[PDB]
């Protein structure tokens, strides 16, 4: 998953603070 | 837990919420 | 559109650190 | 400064490099 796929979801559709967890 | 919130934020928005994120856990 | 665009450039061909400080 | 320095960076080392800049440029 590219940080920047995620960043998309996030940001046109929603995500869990989980999914942004993984990356820290 | 505080990990299921759903979120929807971009740019500067999503970038802050990173941070508290990995300053929390 | 604007982070997830910059987060890809950053990954694939590179970035200033001045690009992702105007994220702060 | 520090800011023209040039990073090629994916994943969970690009958010550290955020997080981090975001951490110096602040009083």
């Amino acid at each position: 998953q590219l940080y920047s796929a995620l960043a998309n979801k996030c940001c046109h559709v929603g995500c869990t603070k989980r999914s942004l967890a993984r990356f820290c | 837990s505080w990990m299921e919130e759903v979120i929807k934020l971009c740019g500067r928005e999503l970038v802050r919420a990173q941070i508290a994120i990995c300053g929390m856990s």
